[PDB]
């Protein structure tokens, strides 16, 4: 039922996108936000995969909609930041990983691809 | 590995 086939596209699309297949996994996960939309994991893995084919036009949208079902998601903030930055958005993911700080107060990719955003 | 951004949960 509703709650099975948000796992269905878990598995279904996280052994695509271990396996390489970023495009194929976004097939899967999106049936999922189409048969639930509560659970912020199922954008999250979706906008991981849209990065891994440099897609952060769509990434950014599916990072910001797995803010959306959880926000308190910090992951979800540094991969929206991710998005943004090689979007030309450099400022807006500075926005985020500024966020990701508050919710892990010591988290190494919050000060690393945030340093990034600042450099020449 | 570890709690990190690019593993899918």
């Amino acid at each position: 039922g509703p709650h099975m086939q948000a796992i269905s596209e878990k598995d279904r699309g996280n052994g695509f996108f271990k396996e390489g297949k970023y495009e194929r996994a976004i097939e899967c996960y999106t049936r999922g936000i189409a048969a639930d939309g509560a659970n912020a994991l199922l954008p999250a893995n979706r906008a991981m995969a849209y990065l891994k084919i440099q897609k952060y036009e769509e990434a950014e949208k599916d990072c910001t909609q797995a803010i959306l079902l959880d926000g308190s998601y910090s992951k979800a903030f540094a991969r929206r930041g991710t998005a943004r930055t090689f979007l030309g958005k450099l400022n807006e993911a500075k926005q985020d990983f500024e966020t990701v700080l508050l919710l892990e107060p010591g988290n190494k990719q919050a000060v690393t691809e945030l340093s990034k955003i600042k450099k020449k | 590995s570890g709690p990190t951004i690019e593993e899918v949960d």
